[PDB]
């Protein structure tokens, strides 16, 4: 994924998934393992909110 | 040490020293009734006082820059 | 002849010895002056001030005090 | 030794020992760092802002501690500029790869990654190193004076810094012969002002009670020489020892002008109360001299040594230029100057304040190190927390390029290179965290030589600030730190052999 | 003139210093949770009860402390909360700082 | 304001009022130390600006 | 309770009562003498007399006890 | 705790404030006019106003 | 432990919202907590950490909706 950004001609290198059959880097858009956008967006948002809430809690001593 | 009120004497002597510049306006420890320190025949070497100030400043500066002491703290019985 | 344990007390002891064999009188002055210097230095440290600038300001202040002492000098036979 | 078993736990123990040994010296980096006072037995606590000087007096017992101190000592012996840097850098490497050893990262992988990262860093510093030696070095020495001024920038001695820098570089340019701490020996004198301080091309010592008894010496003598004598010179079988004493006393007077010696050196006391017996000599005497004085006088023109009772040589009054003995501050001082090869420089530490000894040690010696490294080396870069940022940025950028195990290790290495500005700005006292972010932004986008300013505690393009660091010395320091880190990481277990 | 009152008795003074020290212990345990830029407190109950919040007077209700000065500081904070409803965290901090000033 | 009043309230109580002001001055210091930036700076520019 | 002088004020009030000033008392504001009638410091005659008599009676009661004997403590 | 959402919650919260008070003659605001349920779980972004 | 209760009920909230991803959100949250605790032991006041995390989340969602 470094080449995805450093190299402007390597635009179509952004979906190197994980082929769990062999555990080798692999094109995944062709492979077809897909995740809904809403799922990842809400997952990241909820993880960040949970992190903020926990980090905002320190009013004990132990 | 004596017992007089410190801060009122402090302010009064400071105001008088503002009125007239004099290293002889200070505390009347012996209760002689006058703040004219020279009139009470008190003399000390200037070298002593300058050395006092310089030594105190140097020692305080040195202590300010030291933050390392090692202790075992085993609380032996 | 104090049971000094921390090296800072020993440093104050050598301060007193240096003032004593340098002059002889005023050895109490350096100790009390350092005590008060540290008195306000510890609140300045509590405010969150690193010792370097405190030491520099203290040295400037010592120079000012020495200049005042030189200004208000008076000598006799 | 707790969980000092073969494998990773002993490596964890070594890393912890390295962290502990770093903590002691972690706070003295830089010219404005705090000093350390620790009890050392009989209470002779020593004040020393140099981290290496702290190192010689530590109590290292862990094998990791010893195998880091030895690397530090080797670096100190090779060059005196930078020993806290290498130890603290290696400690950072160790503690930033510690979160990787426990996962099962085999140490050989870390060794390979460290070596390749060190090679990348050496290439990067070589391709960025800038040579400014040709920029008016032999002539127009004002650049050297400006570089020396950094040693006392925005300090209470800045007003007097210009003249001191000019005359020390003047002394050095004819003394650019691999100087060191012992070669240039300064002396502290009380009284007077600090402005008229000078650096004689010789030595300076005081005729103490055990140094010289005779006075009004023939100062204007153009053939001085040192005469080393290993014998005393001061003032019913009792008559036998009385006669022996009289004979010895009479015999010790034959090495004054019969042997032709103007300065006599002896390790036994010279009686000032016996001056009336020393007045007949009409010649200078020196007793209880330091070994520094002995070596400086020997290298200057070379004094004679006498071994027998009446030893005599042809170098008793040989070739030395001129003798000097001038009272300074109301007290007579001895100057064994005036020699054909007087390759020494003694600073007359004129000053009312007696406690400025450490201040002048940390000002003048650092300034003369700066001028010596500027003269000897040719290529320098703007550092003071700037070049380390460049190396860290380049290594972190290169990390994402390569796939494999060593990517994460090189990333941790680059993350460890950022500690030098951290420690420098913390020792200054500023908010370390803000300095880091400011440096990183102004360095990644702005420039390649933006560094910290210790005076106003903010960033500055250190290339204009003239914060120079010799490229070769920095390369050697980084190589030593990487080698120490690799050596520690490549270790599994110690062998005890307590008794049998 | 000269000397005034000898002032021989001194123990209640140092007892009051101890009270001020307890009050500052409570105060700087409370101080942190003030303002949006601020961070919640640092106090654990001896019995083990736990609360987690940013409004000070809730923490004031957390502590089961011994010294009466701390208890009456809690009373002060809750009284201020009853009266106006804002700045309660500020009041305790001001009180502690004033107590240290009285010490000096 | 309390500091300058204590300056103009010369007496035994003047330093008491000065310490009152100094102790009360902590709330902006608390907010500033929450922000990391120098509270001493924060308050000295606050003093200067309010004086201006 | 205010840190004022004791002996000087005792002597001053002694002299004032020597001239017959049964109204000369201390003032906490200045630590000097004054007219309690003018200064407003007034006290009930009955309360003060009761205080004095009760103090004397309690002192007399206490001084009349010589020996105190303690039985076996319960703790 | 509502720092970023303070700007968000201010309009709705204030509008609910005038719902339980008279913004013309009520000299005192009753704190007992509004009750809160401690619903285990949830997110501040899910603010819900109930008039019943 | 109350922190564990908070984390697991956030996980339940995410599951009730979108379904899949409970493991991912829990793991990411724990990783963020431990990294931020290390960084706060690195003498960083936590509110700056919270602000940085929120900005990073905003940039991340904008990036995802773009790439
Ligand atoms: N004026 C200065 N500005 C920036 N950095 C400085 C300055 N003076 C010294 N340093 C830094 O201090 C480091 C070494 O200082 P120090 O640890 O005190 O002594 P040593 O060189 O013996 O280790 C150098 O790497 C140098 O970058
Ligand atoms: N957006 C803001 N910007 C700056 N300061 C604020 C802001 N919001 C609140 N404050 C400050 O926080 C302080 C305390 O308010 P608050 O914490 O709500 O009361 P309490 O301390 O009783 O809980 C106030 O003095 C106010 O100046
Ligand atoms: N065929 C696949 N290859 C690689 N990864 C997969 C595959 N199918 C699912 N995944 C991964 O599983 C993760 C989500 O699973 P998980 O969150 O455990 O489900 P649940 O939330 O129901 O427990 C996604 O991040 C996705 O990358």
């Amino acid at each position: 994924h470094n080449e995805a950004q450093v190299n402007p001609e390597r635009k179509n290198l952004k979906w190197i998934g994980l082929d769990l059959s062999n555990g080798k880097p692999r094109d995944n858009k062709q492979a077809g393992v897909f995740e809904p956008t809403i799922v990842k967006v809400k997952s990241l948002k909820f993880a960040t909110e949970a992190a903020i809430t926990i980090l905002r809690i320190d009013d004990l001593i132990k | 040490n004596s017992g007089m009120n410190p801060i009122q004497t402090m302010t009064e002597v400071r105001a008088r020293q503002v009125k007239e510049m004099n290293p002889a306006l200070g505390i009347d420890c012996l209760h002689k009734g006058t703040n004219d320190m020279k009139q009470q025949h008190v003399i000390e070497t200037l070298i002593g006082k300058k050395q006092q100030i310089s030594l105190a400043t140097q020692m305080v500066r040195m202590i300010l820059k030291i933050d390392d002491i090692r202790k075992p703290g085993e609380s032996e019985e | 002849m104090m049971d000094v344990d921390h090296q800072i007390a020993k440093l104050m002891v050598e301060l007193s010895k240096s003032q004593d064999d340098e002059i002889g009188d005023g050895t109490t002055g350096v100790v009390v002056l350092a005590g008060a210097l540290l008195e306000e230095a510890e609140q300045l440290l509590d405010r969150g001030i690193h010792p370097i600038r405190i030491a520099d300001g203290y040295e400037q202040a010592a120079r000012v005090a020495i200049e005042h002492l030189d200004k208000i000098s008076d000598s006799v036979l | 030794g707790t969980d000092s078993s073969q494998g990773i736990p002993q490596l964890v123990s070594n890393i912890s020992a390295c962290q502990v040994i770093a903590e002691a010296v972690r706070t003295t980096l830089g010219p404005r760092g705090m000093d350390k006072l620790i009890v050392d037995g009989r209470g002779k606590a020593t004040i020393s802002n140099d981290g290496a000087t702290i190192l010689k007096l530590l109590d290292v017992v862990h094998p990791a501690a010893k195998t880091l101190v030895d690397i530090a000592k080797s670096q100190d012996a090779e060059v005196g500029d930078g020993t806290t840097s290498v130890t603290l850098l290696a400690a950072e490497f160790l503690k930033q790869v510690k979160p990787y050893v426990e996962e099962g990262l085999h140490p050989q992988i870390i060794i390979r990654a460290f070596r390749t990262a060190t090679q990348l860093a050496v290439n990067k510093i070589k391709e960025i190193a800038v040579t400014v030696k040709k920029a008016d070095k032999v002539e127009q020495r004002k650049l050297l004076e400006k570089c020396a001024m950094t040693a006392l920038s925005s300090k209470l001695i800045s007003q007097q810094k210009a003249f001191f820098a000019k005359m020390v570089v003047d002394a050095v340019m004819m003394l650019d012969d691999l100087l060191q701490l012992k070669m240039i020996g300064i002396k502290k004198v009380q009284g007077g002002a600090l402005e008229d301080s000078q650096l004689v091309a010789g030595v300076a010592f005081k005729k103490t009670f055990s140094y010289a008894g005779f006075e009004m010496q023939p100062k204007k003598y153009h053939n001085p020489k040192i005469a080393l004598l290993n014998v005393e010179l001061e003032l019913e079988d009792y008559q036998a020892i009385v006669d022996a004493e009289w004979n010895i006393l009479y015999d010790k007077l034959e090495k004054i002008h019969h042997s032709g010696a103007k300065v006599v050196l002896s390790k036994l006391p010279i009686g000032d109360v016996a001056t009336q017996y020393f007045a007949d000599r009409d010649m200078f005497c020196a007793g209880r001299v330091p070994e520094e004085d002995l070596k400086r006088t020997m290298m200057a023109c070379g004094g004679s040594i006498q071994t027998s009772v009446n030893a005599l040589s042809a170098d008793v009054l040989g070739r030395c230029q001129v003798f000097e003995e001038t009272q300074i501050g109301g007290e007579r001082y001895n100057f064994f100057t005036g020699c054909p090869k007087a390759k020494t420089c003694t600073f007359i530490l004129r000053g009312g304040a007696e406690q400025f000894m450490e201040e002048t040690e940390r000002s003048l010696h650092d300034a003369i190190m700066i001028v010596r490294r500027a003269i000897k080396n040719d290529s320098v870069v703007a550092g003071g927390g700037a070049i380390e940022m460049e190396l860290s940025k380049y290594l972190r950028d290169y990390s994402r390029t390569i796939p494999g195990k060593q990517q994460l290790l090189i990333g941790a290495y680059a993350k460890a290179l950022e500690i030098i500005p951290r420690q420098l700005c913390d020792n200054a006292g500023f908010d370390a965290t803000n300095i880091l972010n400011k440096l990183r932004a102004r360095h990644a986008q702005g420039g390649t030589w933006y560094g910290v300013d210790i005076n106003n505690e903010d960033i500055a393009d250190n290339f204009e600030a003239f914060v120079w660091e010799p490229a070769m010395v920095r390369i050697n320091a980084l190589t030593a730190a990487s080698e120490a880190a690799c050596l520690i990481v490549s270790v599994d277990e110690t062998i005890k052999n307590p008794r049998s | 003139r000269g000397k005034g009152a000898y002032q021989d008795r001194d123990k209640p003074a140092q007892i009051r210093f101890s009270n001020i020290s307890a009050a500052k212990a409570v105060a700087d345990a409370i101080r942190t949770s003030l303002g949006p830029k601020g961070m919640d407190k640092m106090i654990q109950d001896g019995k083990g009860d736990v609360t987690i919040t940013n409004d000070g007077a809730t923490i004031l209700k957390q502590m089961q402390v011994l010294h009466p000065a701390a208890r009456m500081l809690v009373e002060l904070s809750k009284a201020q909360d009853i009266e106006a409803g804002d700045g309660t965290t500020s009041v305790v901090i001001i009180a502690g700082s004033l107590l240290d000033s009285c010490t000096k | 304001r309390l500091t300058e009043y204590s300056r103009t309230l010369s007496g035994m109580e003047s330093y008491c009022v000065r310490a009152f002001a100094d102790a009360m001055e902590v709330i902006p210091s608390t907010l500033a130390e929450n922000a990391g930036l120098n509270p001493i700076s924060t308050v000295t520019e606050l003093r200067n600006r309010h004086a201006q | 309770n205010a840190g004022y002088d004791s002996a000087d004020l005792v002597a001053q009030l002694r002299a004032a009562h020597s001239e017959g000033n049964t109204t000369a008392g201390l003032d906490m504001r200045e630590g000097t003498i004054g007219d309690m009638a003018i200064l407003g410091i007034t006290e009930s005659f009955q309360v003060k007399r009761q205080v004095l008599l009760s103090a004397a009676e309690a002192a007399e009661v206490i001084l009349r006890v010589d020996n105190i004997i303690k039985a076996a403590p319960r703790k | 705790v509502v720092s970023q959402y303070s700007s968000l919650l201010s309009p709705m919260s204030v509008n609910a404030v005038m719902k339980v008070i008279d913004p013309a003659t009520a000299t005192s605001v009753d704190l007992r006019d509004i009750k809160i349920v401690k619903k285990l779980g949830g997110t501040i972004d899910d603010c819900e106003l109930v008039e019943g | 432990h109350p922190a564990a209760k908070v984390l697991c009920e956030l996980a339940d909230l995410q599951d009730k919202e979108v379904g899949d991803g409970t493991t991912s959100v829990v793991i990411i949250a724990a990783e963020l907590l431990k990294n931020a605790d290390e960084l706060v032991k690195q003498k960083i006041h936590p509110t700056s950490v919270i602000s940085g995390y929120r900005l990073a989340c905003k940039e991340a969602v904008r990036y995802i909706n773009e790439n």
